[PDB]
């Protein structure tokens, strides 16, 4: 007497309310810590309220092997004496045949693709649809929180960005599109998150931070070709490039672009991210403060140059605390 | 009507010579060459949507030769080749080329086996032939017709095709001519002449299949209102109207997921609508229980029906399953009868007993095997029957009437009843007879069947009660006049014992163990396995005695003082009253309608579409032969008999073969009636080997066949569905399309019918049942319509079981 | 001229469709001031409900068929062509699938080749209706291989 | 009995088992009627042997429901086609697979001539034999992944 008709996400509400609107009004992209809404339709009329309310739990998993140890599945009742905090529901309006659910997730929630599930006593469990989780910089317990909105719209929202080049004395503002809100790049960059098999440790933005950053890195020194081959559309197609094989490759005269790519990643994933050039900057010295430069009688350079050069320019800078550095280390 | 022949360029493999052989042949149907050199079958003429497009492309641009004065091949290829270069279709480097290719010679099916057969060639810019660069696609009519002169008329012409692939070419030529007179070309090995000729040549190039072209070609040439336009055109721009025409009536049928015939039949008027739309210019236009009202025309239909297949009735017997059959109807008639036989002399004062019976039905069932049109019916004595015969003792008892004779003029009436009822094709009146009667009969008489066993055995236990002490002095012959230790319970363990034996071997039938032929062998030999290994478990127990099987002991009559072999119509001690003879017509009436009605259901039952019965009934034919042998046994003293109800079904269901659930197909011969007739017959002679089978055994066979004779009744499923929820009913058309409520409601008016006719079986007026079942057509044709729609009636009750 | 279909089939659905489909529309106009016939498709990136259809079936694919006057050009036909091809599966895999017009022209030359025409013929007989029967199966398994 | 037990206390879902009534309440019960049966004697005085028999009978067809080697042994009287779509079917030959549920049957031969002679108290050291079998002359004559199919834990495909 309490059969399951439908289950609406109502994906362009939430993701509107979730600042995840770019990214889809069909699919479901919701930021931990917010709650976001569902309604729950029954294929026969409710009689009593209150029973069927007990009768009804909720389970949310994510990766391939979810447990509660991992934080990776939670199961938690509907009711309104649920932890807001924790993961929670509540029917907030409900009628004969439907109740809008609002729907809460910690704000320290493994991001990721997810499952959510609706058990009923005595049934099999039953899937309500997908969601998929990301970091909520407009939440203050987040670790990626931002005190002012433009930030977090410059720094999340802005697909529209500039990656500046030239000398320092001349800068040459580059207009480049992240495209974080593409359809398939939440997609990609989840697909290449889950390398990574500390699945417990995606709720940390440090962890994925670093381990995004470093298979990028992988990515570009494996992908990158020595040298339009210097027609660039953004890092949605390098993304791609980089990822499944199929596209133009780029080359080592841009290969500046990683740190645009890996803002676009962070950006999807909701890690606010900005790119930083820096101009002069002595790379491959391993620390060593000084740099050897070499001319010969024309005042020229006979060889490709040393190991130790000074870079005509030259970052991603991403936003977050830092719970496991000593205080006063949360920002850039 | 013209005949129309497709050639194609090809090149033989023996000597790698390029010639043309014919590849198909248009006599207003499409018939195709296959690699073997025999044609395939004959089929209407398909073209591709790329063949008839580029058919049209070439058209357009295409060289038209008509009124041409030429009578031979070489002066046609000639002429065409002077205006191909002249209108720029070829360059003039190519004519010595397409003359040598053109007057090639010309093979067909009678020397393509004196070949090494025929391969794809492309003409080269030289004398030498060369292989195709395009993959190859094998033709789709080759690989479906061809994997297995007289029609045409004498003042009819030809047309040739001819297609070729030349690499030389730059873009493919369309050639016509219409020759001024109609002559007899070398490239045909007909004697009909050649009108017109199409020739198509041009490169290898993709969407342009050159045997499709041809065959497009010779499609629209084929065409009848093209035909004419041909002849009446004077130029090429007819010929494009024409074939304008023949491309807006043109119907084109896309590709589908779900080929449905339905789907596909709901295109027969858009054609139709298509061939109006084509014909609207053109000079030429487009091109068992029924009454017959003739006198004995149904007995001569069921003849010709029937008959034509008398040699495979023969042929369709030789299988294991046939025998087993035999087995099986032969203990399931000879039992029966046995018993009835008993009854009828206890009741008579053996006027009629087992030995007149079992001579009736052998003779009956022998004469029904070699002349009746479904030998699948079992004859044999009915209950009602031995009613009927204990109502008429009495009342010829109580009248002071000789009952035998009586008998006589009951089966003198009727040979004259069965003679009228076939002249004028009463018969007919049996397609008033929806499911509706007869699953409420079926049902009916199948509860009875397991009524009857059940108090059997009950019988069996009240004369050997279950009692602390027993006389062990108790005389045996003829039976045994007290109660006996171990004789109930062990008849009762024997008939459970063949009862669970019959259903474990029918479910190994269909069962996944063992080889699959051993498996079939094994199931349709089950109740022959279960019976024998049921006598041997009885045999071995000596002490304990259990009731057998009890025949005459010779071919006798069964009271010698009452009757002989041949009983006088006028009387046998008495002078036989006048008035009795005229006053037998009555009974012999209620006799009648008895034998019609049982044998016109059981045929109904036995011979539904949905059992795969592929050979046909005769209903005249089998209700005149058995009523006339009835009659004739009349005469001899012997009982009247009909098609029981019981016998015939499990007959059939014996001989049907269940496929990969789905009935496949039933062994339809009259060998295993005129067997079971026979053994019937000879069961008195064989009265050692039937002594020592118990009764016990028969009864869980008939309790067998009794719970086997439900499986194709829809009143029991939807009994059954009556006890289960409305999610667990099957995927039927009673179900998906009427509701719960209205079906159980109809299933509890066929129960309330059921329960009626139960209540008049247990009545004295017993022989007032076939009115009662009779009285259930007037209710569905006019009270059910009343409560219910005609789709909830199509749906409940279909002939067929089709979704309305 | 007017349209067989109506006149065969209208001189005389929405439960039968999937929860989880979208919907196509097809578009087809006659404007004189065109100098030929136009096809557009489009496909969104995602589906989404238009206010041109009144059912709550998001649209994915749009067929816009535009073009003047001109002889064996029907374009109610058309329509009906487009929207066949559409309701076709293979295609719509394709389409689904499809990154260029090349991918899309190759699936209506697919589409093509297993086409099937029934010319006009002077006796309809259903026994020579049913000899197509193979056929179209044939040509189903070219479409489906 | 214990295999009794846990199969009535089984419950099956919609073929699939769902879950078991795992409690203390059924054992005590039936401990608590065992030794009140004598307190009860006019109840149980009108009990049949036989229905106790038809009852041990259906407990012992019941029990050989969760067998692999029962499933194998009908297995070796069908065709290879009709076999189920099981991990030591569709990886292991059909011949192998019969070689080892014959291998399994000559043990059972084994342990029932045992039974049937005055040593019978020797059977447990027999079923301990069985082991070493197991472990060593079967890898020798049958593969690593053969014996994962036909010998798993928890019914898994290696
Ligand atoms: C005493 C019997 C002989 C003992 C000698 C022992 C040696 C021995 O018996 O092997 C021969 C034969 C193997 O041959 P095979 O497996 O190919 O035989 C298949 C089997 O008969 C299936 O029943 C058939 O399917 P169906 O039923 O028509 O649907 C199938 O035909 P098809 O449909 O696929 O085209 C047959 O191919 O045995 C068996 O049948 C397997 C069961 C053996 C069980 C153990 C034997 C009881
Ligand atoms: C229905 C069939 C049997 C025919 C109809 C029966 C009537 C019309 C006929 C058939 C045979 C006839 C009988 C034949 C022979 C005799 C002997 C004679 O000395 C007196 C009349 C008598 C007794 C006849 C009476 C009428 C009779 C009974
Ligand atoms: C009488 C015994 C043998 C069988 C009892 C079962 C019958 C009477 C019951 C079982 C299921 C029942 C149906 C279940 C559901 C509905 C839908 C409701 O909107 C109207 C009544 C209707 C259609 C019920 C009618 C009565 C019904 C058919
Ligand atoms: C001994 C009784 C109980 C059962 C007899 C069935 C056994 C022995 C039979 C039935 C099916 C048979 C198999 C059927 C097919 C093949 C494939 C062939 O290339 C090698 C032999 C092999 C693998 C057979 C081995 C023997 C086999 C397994
Ligand atoms: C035979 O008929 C006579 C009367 O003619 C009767 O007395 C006798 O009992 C009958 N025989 C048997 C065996 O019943």
């Amino acid at each position: 007497a309490l059969g399951i008709k439908s289950c609406d996400f109502q994906a362009a509400r939430n993701n509107e309310e979730h600042h995840t609107k770019a990214l889809s009004s069909r699919r479901l992209f919701v930021r931990r810590g917010q709650p976001f809404t569902i309604i729950l339709y029954f294929r026969a009329p409710v009689r009593a309220f209150l029973p069927a309310l007990k009768k009804v739990a909720l389970t949310a998993q994510t990766g391939e092997q979810p447990s509660k140890i991992n934080r990776t599945q939670a199961t938690f009742p509907i009711s309104s004496l649920g932890d807001r905090k924790w993961w929670s529901a509540v029917v907030e309006e409900r009628d004969a045949q439907s109740w809008t659910i609002s729907v809460t997730t910690p704000a320290d929630a493994v991001i990721g693709h997810y499952s959510l599930l609706l058990q009923v006593s005595g049934r099999k469990q039953l899937l309500l649809g997908q969601f998929t989780l990301l970091f909520n910089p407009w939440n203050r317990e987040d670790a990626v929180f931002l005190k002012n909105e433009a930030q977090r719209m410059e720094y999340l929202l802005n697909q529209n960005g500039l990656i500046y080049l030239g000398t320092a004395d001349c800068i040459q503002a580059e207009s480049w599109d992240f495209g974080q809100f593409e359809g398939d790049v939440i997609d990609l960059s989840l697909r290449l998150l889950s390398k990574d098999k500390q699945v417990e440790k995606w709720s940390q933005p440090v962890h994925v931070a670093r381990v995004l950053g470093a298979l990028l890195h992988f990515l570009k020194e494996q992908r990158v070709l020595p040298t339009l081959l210097n027609k660039r559309r953004g890092s949605v197609p390098i993304l791609r490039q980089w990822l499944t094989g199929r596209g133009r490759p780029v080359y080592d005269g841009q290969a500046w672009v990683l740190a645009a790519v890996a803002c676009t990643v962070l950006r999807c994933l909701g890690i606010p991210a900005r790119v930083v050039t820096t101009f002069a900057s002595a790379q491959g010295t391993g620390g060593r403060l000084l740099i050897d430069e070499y001319y010969n009688e024309e005042g020229l350079q006979n060889g490709e140059g040393q190991r130790g050069r000074i870079w005509i320019f030259q970052s991603t800078e991403c936003w977050m605390t830092r719970p496991a550095l000593p205080q006063g280390y949360d920002g850039w | 009507k013209v005949y129309v022949e497709l050639q194609e360029l090809v090149m033989d493999e023996k000597n790698q010579e390029l010639r043309w052989m014919e590849a198909a042949r248009w006599v207003q149907l499409e018939e195709n060459l296959g690699e073997n050199g025999a044609w395939g079958r004959p089929h209407l003429s398909h073209l591709t949507f790329w063949s008839l497009l580029e058919l049209r492309r070439v058209f357009t641009k295409g060289t038209v030769l008509l009124d041409l004065q030429e009578t031979s091949l070489a002066g046609v290829a000639n002429q065409l080749l002077d205006r191909f270069i002249f209108e720029d279709q070829i360059r003039p480097q190519d004519r010595e080329e397409l003359l040598r290719a053109l007057l090639l010679k010309h093979s067909h099916a009678g020397e393509l086996e004196a070949l090494g057969g025929v391969k794809p060639a492309v003409l080269t810019r030289s004398g030498d032939p060369s292989q195709p660069l395009l993959p190859q696609h094998s033709s789709l009519e080759t690989q479906l017709f061809c994997e297995q002169l007289e029609k045409i008329p004498p003042d009819s012409e030809a047309t040739l095709v001819l297609v070729g692939r030349a690499d030389f070419l730059e873009q493919p030529v369309l050639g016509f001519v219409r020759l001024q007179e109609a002559a007899e070309l070398e490239a045909v090995e007909l004697p009909v002449p050649i009108r017109f000729l199409f020739v198509l040549l041009g490169p290898e190039a993709p969407h342009i299949d050159y045997t499709q072209l041809g065959r497009a070609a010779a499609t629209l040439m084929s065409e009848r209102v093209f035909r004419i336009d041909a002849y009446m055109a004077q130029s090429r721009g007819e010929l494009l109207h024409s074939l304008e025409g023949f491309l807006d009536c043109s119907l084109v049928l896309p590709p589908t997921d779900a080929p449905s015939e339905q789907a596909l039949l709901s295109l027969v008027p858009v054609q139709r609508e298509l061939l109006r739309r084509r014909y609207q210019s053109s000079p030429a236009k487009p091109d068992p229980l029924q009454q017959t009202g003739q006198l004995f025309g149904g007995l001569v239909r069921d003849i010709r029906r029937r008959y034509p297949y008398y040699l495979s009735d023969i042929t369709d017997a030789f299988s294991p399953q046939v025998l087993a059959a035999v087995i099986f109807i032969y203990f399931a008639a000879l039992s029966p009868a046995i018993t009835f036989g008993g009854l009828l002399g206890e009741k008579t004062r053996n006027q009629m007993g087992v030995s007149e019976l079992l001579i009736s039905t052998a003779v009956q069932g022998i004469l029904f095997a070699l002349l009746g049109a479904q030998p699948l019916l079992v004859v044999g004595f009915s209950g009602p029957l031995l009613v009927f015969e204990e109502a008429f003792f009495s009342f010829c008892e109580t009248n002071g009437l000789e009952y035998i004779v009586g008998r006589v003029w009951i089966g003198f009436w009727l040979i004259l009843l069965v003679v009228l009822v076939v002249a004028f094709e009463g018969s007919f009146l049996v397609r008033f007879i929806s499911r509706y009667t007869q699953e409420i009969f079926s049902f009916l008489i199948s509860l009875i069947f397991i009524y009857e066993t059940f108090s059997k055995l009950i019988k069996i236990f009240q004369d050997h009660p279950l009692q602390k002490t027993y006389n062990y002095n108790v005389l045996m012959v003829p039976k045994p006049q007290g109660p006996l230790p171990n004789t109930a319970l062990l008849s009762l363990v024997l008939m459970a014992g063949t009862f669970f034996f019959a259903m474990m071997l029918r479910k190994f039938k269909n069962s996944s163990y063992f080889p699959g032929k051993l498996r079939r062998v094994i199931g349709d030999f089950g109740v022959p396995i279960s019976i024998l290994i049921m006598v041997l478990v009885d045999f071995f127990i000596q002490d304990t005695y259990t009731q057998k099987l009890s025949v005459p002991d010779g071919f006798k009559v069964s009271n010698s003082s009452a009757r002989g072999w041949v009983i006088h119509p006028l009387g046998l001690r008495s002078e036989f009253p006048i008035w009795m003879m005229f006053a037998s017509a009555l009974p012999a009436l209620l006799v009648f309608i008895l034998i019609f009605l049982e044998s016109q259901i059981t045929t109904l039952i036995v011979s539904k579409p949905e059992r795969k019965m592929v050979k046909g009934s005769g209903f005249h034919l089998d209700l005149l032969l058995v009523v006339g042998m009835g009659g004739v046994a009349a005469l001899f003293g012997m009982p009247w008999l009909s098609a029981t109800t019981v016998r015939s079904v499990t007959h059939a269901n014996a001989l049907t073969v269940m496929g990969k659930a789905q009935i496949q197909e039933v062994k339809e011969q009259r060998i295993s009636g005129l067997l079971v007739a026979v053994l019937v017959g000879l069961s008195i002679l064989m009265e050692p080997i039937l002594s020592r089978i118990p009764l016990a055994v028969l009864f869980g066979i008939f309790l067998y066949m009794g719970v086997t004779s439900l499986s194709g009744i829809q009143l029991f499923d939807r009994i059954l569905l009556l006890f289960k929820p409305p999610k667990y009913h099957p995927d039927v058309p009673y179900v998906k399309r009427v509701k719960t409520w209205r079906m159980h409601l109809f299933t509890g008016i066929q129960i309330i019918c059921l329960a009626v006719l139960w209540v008049v079986k247990s009545t004295p007026a017993s022989l007032a049942l076939p009115f009662v079942l009779i009285l259930t057509v007037p209710l569905r044709r006019v009270l059910l319509p009343l409560i219910f729609r005609n789709v909830e009636l199509q749906c409940l009750d279909a002939d067929d079981a089709k979704a309305t | 001229h007017s349209s067989l279909e109506t006149q065969l089939f209208c001189e005389q659905i929405l439960e039968k469709i999937p929860p989880d489909s979208e919907a196509t529309l097809v578009l087809v106009g006659r404007a004189d001031f065109l100098e030929q016939p136009v096809l557009g498709f489009v496909r969104l990136q995602e589906a989404a409900e238009l206010e041109a259809v009144e059912l709550p079936v998001p649209i994915r694919f749009l067929f816009v068929l535009l073009g003047p006057e001109a002889p064996h050009i029907d374009y109610t036909q058309l329509g009906r062509a487009a929207a066949t091809l559409m309701s076709e599966r293979v295609f719509r895999i394709d389409a689904y699938m499809a990154q260029s017009r090349g991918e899309l022209l190759h699936s209506l030359e697919g589409f093509l080749d297993c086409s099937l025409v029934l010319p006009p013929t002077d006796a309809p007989s259903e026994q020579a209706l049913l000899s197509l029967v193979p056929v179209q199966r044939e040509l189903l398994r070219r479409r489906y291989q």
